[PDB]
């Protein structure tokens, strides 16, 4: 029961780590995300 | 070598007879608590 119960912990924590991996990845695309909008915008201007 | 050099070929008669030695630290060990039994109480991740 001790066994099971440490290597559901370790998977739980391990699952928390990789979930705030993931946030900050896309926390930190969101700003080419809206740099990659600004430059369409531009490229619209132009076409136009 | 030495010119002390003591010189008796005797069985030395018996003095003291050998006991329990009378200290009480550290033929023992150090104590540890631990459970993974704490590990149960977490956080709501609520806000974001």
């Amino acid at each position: 029961k001790r066994l099971n119960e440490t290597q559901r912990q370790n998977q739980l924590d391990e699952i928390k780590n990789s979930v705030g991996l993931t946030f900050k990845k896309k926390q930190e695309v969101e700003k080419s995300i809206n740099d990659s909008e600004k430059r369409l915008k531009h490229a619209m201007t132009e076409s136009t | 070598e030495n010119s002390l050099s003591t010189t008796s070929k005797s069985k030395r008669q018996v003095i003291v007879p050998v006991c329990m030695p009378k200290i009480h630290y550290s033929p023992l060990k150090t104590g540890l608590c631990y459970d993974v039994r704490m590990r149960y109480h977490a956080k709501i991740f609520t806000s974001y």
